[PDB]
RNA sequence: AGAAUUUGGACAAACUUGGUCAUUUAGAGGAACUAAAAGUCGUAACAAGGUUUCCGUAGGUGAACCUGCGGAAGGAUCAU
RNA sequence: UGACCCACUCGGCACCUUACGAGAAAUCAAAGUCUUUGGGUUCUGGGGGGAGUAUGGUCGCAAGGCUGAAACUUAAAGGA
RNA sequence: AUGGUAGGAUAGUGGCCUACCAUGGUUUCAACGGGUAACGGGGAAUAAGGGUUCGAUUCCGGAGAGGGAGCCUGAGAAACGGCUACCACAUCCAAGGAAGGCAGCAGGCGCGCAAAUUACCCAAUCCUAAUUCAGGGAGGUAGUGACAAUAAAUAACGAUACAGGGCCCAUUCGGGUCUUGUAAUUGGAAUGAGUACAAUGUAAAUACCUUAACGAGGAACAAUUGGAGGGCAAGUCUGGUGCCAGCAGCCGCGGUAAUUCCAGCUCCAAUAGCGUAUAUUAAAGUUGUUGCAGUUAAAAAGCUCGUAGUUGAACUUUGGG
């Protein structure tokens, strides 16, 4: 007679004692108050515009030493200030300060990645012509 | 520090894309794959290294 | 707005992807069959799995009832017309103990190479996408085509075609036009 | 026919005032948090860690922490 | 009659022994009948910290409880 | 607020609004409130199944016309390329007074990561007339355009100077006769990318398709972008530096012979396209119904009662003809 009513009548208290339960399960958390809208940089999204500040310098988290490259922004909305992560490279230059820049995520969600530290987003675009080109040299920048 | 931004893919040995009698590419790509994987054997020493490294 | 056509892919992609397992059974089949791509080991794949319930539904309903025999005596004659399953082991049962591999000898693709008419399997294409066989009079330019036995018999070479008519063709109105 | 105007009405722009949600953001000052190459005073824990650790509570305590009650064993015993 | 012995049983409170099974293992008659995946239903968790704090809301006379963030930081913290 | 009864109101119905009346209607099967960086859907990405996100945007609805209101015409508007005001904007001025709404095409400004010519036509496509004939930045079509997508050139074939990888003999040369090949002499053939008569196309041209003339020898008519420890294809090559420059998504290199940095040669991968950052997907059986975990890894509530919720023994014509 394990924890739970069982006989027939027993619709009611089930679809309380779920729906209850859920609650701690930590994904329906995100999805009641959704966080997504009000918390976090993009509210309900996948993709922003943003417009640089600094060039800012995060060294390591520790098995490692590695001085990364990172960048403040300015988004094109809550206005948060964020920092974001460039890839390749040096990669850094092709990002000269208060130019316009494109962020996403860093395909973890919330969470913060490898070795850096409090760190959640990458560069995509710049101007919005890859970075990808504007390091394998299939275009260039105004 | 930025410094030393980039430093390394400065100093790299430029080298160049080489010339070729191109790969085929379709169909064909399938009867040429099929003939290496194994219709030759290829090779007997237990089983194939797809790609050796020369020893 | 309009009546907004219907439409399913036919591919059904695989559950884990990468594997010395399956892979080095596709590249042993390609190959031997022609065919191209994978998006072809897997649309076949897809519609021996779809077939595959059809019976697995019945079997599970009694036997007998007016549904199950109709599709079966439909279903079945269905496959009997591509060649697919013989005559002498349709009861139903058994459509399931058919594997990916016997629909590809009913492909034209291939029913061409056996009707040689075609060096290698390959000389058995080429020879399809360029219009040069043929069913009635009439040109089929598509390697997967499903052979319908009762056609098989008929299968050509065109008058249009080159090799069967209606001229040489191209390069022969050249070794003529410089002696 | 019937213009200006005009009675009272319903419509309700507006604006002033409060009064409030709800986002913002200032700020003498406090209180923490974390990151740092090697600054201090200690040695609490990991061995029976030299008073065996731990919980919940209550009061102490330059600081780690120390002492009462009752638990627990993650114990240093599954033993008359 | 009663104590007793034994035979049997139903209900305990445990224990030994196997491992056909399960497991990361240590071990487990249940942690078994689970990729051959489904008898009934209530709670909970989703990296480590920040922190069960700050906040609001509430129960208490108070100690305090229940509710319960985020920014920030981090490549491990952990189990056997 | 919810109904009754009657009237006004409307093109009508109805608390639409008012006369009087009754006290109802919604609510843990989530109402009312707060948020939405929400216009809805058709559908788009993803693609084994089940899924997760995005659909301001080529069609169907609705909503605005700088905010707000009110109404003249007409069947047909609460119209904004129609008017009154009001307020927030901002234009002319002889300062008396006038006049004004790009979120239609264009264009400039501002904003900002972020997106184009004040160009040519009713020839198609269709609509407006009183109407065949006007007119139509609706539409089209050029310009700019790497958003994507389709096709696919950038060199072929000789022969040679050797090297060969075979073979027929080797009593030792070595030739040889079927073959790839390093070549820094090679010579005949082949084309269009560009240029360009004509025809074409075009309302009118550009282009395309055609094609006379032209046009391929390497110093061209030259193909790039990213790596070459691992993940993960491929340099224990040379040069410089010495925990400093710098690289490195993470593990990590660098403190005097660096397989990582700077750079030479060399090779590897995509290739007219590569990288880079962001968001999302699969990967994710790390949100899970199919498919998770809860003895100690992060998790069984302190234990029991309970109104909802949820499940609920079996038995009511089978068999035969």
């Amino acid at each position: 007679g394990k924890g739970k009513p069982r006989g027939l009548n027993s619709a009611r208290k089930l679809r309380v004692h779920r729906r209850n339960n859920r609650w701690a399960e930590n994904n329906y958390k995100k999805r009641l108050l959704g966080t997504a809208f009000k918390s976090s940089p993009f509210g309900g999204s996948s993709h922003a515009k943003g417009i640089v500040l600094e060039k800012l310098g995060i060294e390591s988290k520790q098995p490692n030493s590695a001085i990364r490259k990172c960048v403040r922004v300015q988004l094109i909305k809550n206005g948060k200030k964020v920092t974001a992560f460039v890839p390749n490279a040096g990669c850094l230059n092709f990002v000269d300060e208060n130019d316009e820049v494109l962020l996403a995520g860093f395909g973890r969600k919330g969470k913060a990645k490898g070795d850096i530290p409090g760190v959640r987003f990458k560069v995509v675009k710049v101007s919005g012509v890859s970075l990808l080109a504007l390091w394998k040299e299939k275009k260039e920048k105004p | 520090s930025l410094a030393r931004a980039g430093k390394v893919k400065s100093q790299t040995p430029k080298v160049e894309k080489t010339e070729k009698p191109k790969k085929p590419k379709g169909r064909a790509y399938k009867r040429l794959l099929y003939t290496r994987r194994f219709v030759n054997v290829t090779l007997v020493n237990g089983k194939r290294r797809m790609n050796p490294g020369p020893s | 707005p309009r009546a907004p056509r219907t439409y399913s892919k036919t591919y059904s992609t695989p559950k884990r992807p990468y594997e010395s397992s399956r892979l080095d059974a596709e590249l042993k089949l390609a190959g031997e069959f022609g065919l191209k791509n994978k998006k072809e080991i897997y649309r076949i794949s897809f519609q021996l799995s779809k077939i595959r319930r059809a019976a697995r539904d019945l079997l599970t309903r009694d036997e007998k009832d007016p549904k199950r025999l109709f599709e079966g005596n439909a279903l079945i004659r269905r496959l009997v017309r591509v060649g697919v399953l013989s005559e002498d082991k349709k009861k139903l049962d058994y459509v399931l103990a058919l594997k990916v591999e016997d629909f590809l000898e009913r492909r034209l693709q291939t029913q061409v190479y056996k009707l040689g008419l075609a060096a290698s399997v390959h000389h058995a294409r080429v020879l399809i996408t360029q219009r040069h066989i043929a069913v009635g009079k009439q040109i089929v330019n598509i390697p997967s085509f499903m052979v319908r036995l009762d056609s098989e018999k008929h299968i050509d070479f065109a008058p249009t075609s080159p090799f069967g008519g209606a001229r040489p063709g191209r390069v022969a109105r050249r070794n003529a036009a410089r002696k």
